[PDB]
RNA sequence: UUUUUUUGAGCACGUGA
C-alpha cells in the first residue's frame, strides 16, 4: 500500500552508495538508509528505502526481492508500521521434532498470528534440522499470545516439551 | 604529561551525519562522523574552528578525524 | 542465535561514477 519498503540481508560492507544505485533503477528515491551502530558503525545488516511513487515501490518488491548480493538473498519487503506494537516479536523456538519442515510451521504458529520472517536452523553438514527455529511474528501480542499457547506443549505430530521464549538480543 | 596527540582544523563541509574538516596544520581534508563531536551539533556550521586527533577508522582503514570538538 | 543482525542519530561528500 505505502511506498517504505524494508531491504534485509544486506552484506556488511554495503553502503548507503551502493543500496541507492541498485534501486535508482526502478525509480526515484526520496531517502534510502542501511542501519548501523552509532558508535562503530558496523551495518545491522538491513535498511530503509522510500522511493517517489508507489508503482516503483511495489516494482522493486517484485524483481530485487531475492537477488544475490555477495553471497546474501537480498530481501525487499515492505516496511510495517514500526513503534512499541512490532517490539519483542521475536521468537526462539527450540525442541520441535528433527522431521519439522516449512509447512509444518505456518500450521504450528499460523493462527496465533501473521508471521514477518521464519527460520528453520539445520546442520547443514548434515542438511536436516536441528529441531530449533525462528518466528517473528507483526505484532507483540501475536507473539506473546503463542508463547503461551505453545510453551511446555507437544507439538501436533512429535512427542517432546517444545520451547517457545522471545529471542535474545 | 603527555600522549593525546590533538591538533586544529576548519569545518568545510556538514551532512546530517557526518562532516568533513580542512586541517591546519596538516595538508589534509578529513572525514569524520557526528559520534566523534561533543555538545550542541544543531548550531555548528561551515567555518568553525575544531580541534581534534586525526586517527584512521578501526572498521575501515580509512583517514579520519576523532575526539572533535570546538573552539568557538 | 538465523542469509549474525526487520522499525529508524544517512559512517564518505545525498548521489544510478
Amino acid at each position: 500500500s505505502n511506498t517504505n519498503l524494508i531491504v534485509n540481508y544486506l552484506p556488511q560492507d554495503m553502503t548507503d552508495r551502493e543500496l541507492y544505485a541498485l534501486f535508482r533503477a526502478i525509480g526515484p528515491i526520496n531517502t534510502c538508509r542501511i542501519m548501523r551502530d552509532y558508535k562503530t558503525g558496523y551495518s545491522f545488516g538491513y535498511a530503509f528505502v522510500d522511493f517517489t511513487s508507489e508503482m516503483d515501490s511495489q516494482r522493486a518488491i517484485k524483481v530485487l526481492n531475492g537477488i544475490t548480493v555477495r553471497n546474501k538473498r537480498l530481501k525487499v519487503s515492505y516496511a510495517r508500521p514500526g513503534g512499541e506494537s512490532i517490539k519483542d516479536t521475536n521468537l526462539y523456538v527450540t525442541n520441535l521434532p528433527r522431521t519439522i519442515t516449512d509447512d509444518q510451521l505456518d500450521t504450528i504458529f499460523g493462527k496465533y498470528g501473521s508471521i514477518v520472517q521464519k527460520n528453520i536452523l539445520r546442520d547443514k553438514l548434515t542438511g536436516r534440522p536441528r529441531g530449533v527455529a525462528f518466528v517473528r511474528y507483526n505484532k507483540r501480542e501475536e507473539a506473546q499470545e503463542a508463547i503461551s499457547a505453545l510453551n511446555n506443549v507437544i507439538p501436533e505430530g512429535g512427542s517432546q516439551p517444545l520451547s517457545v521464549r522471545l529471542a535474545e538480543e | 604529561g603527555a600522549m593525546a596527540t590533538r591538533e586544529t582544523g576548519i569545518i568545510e563541509k556538514l551532512l546530517h551525519s557526518y562532516g568533513f574538516i580542512q586541517c591546519c596544520e596538516r595538508q589534509a581534508r578529513l572525514f569524520f562522523h557526528f559520534s566523534q563531536f561533543s555538545g550542541n551539533i544543531d548550531h555548528l556550521k561551515i567555518g568553525d574552528p575544531v580541534e581534534f586527533e586525526m586517527t584512521y577508522d578501526r572498521r575501515t582503514g580509512k583517514p579520519i578525524a576523532s575526539q572533535v570538538s570546538k573552539i568557538a
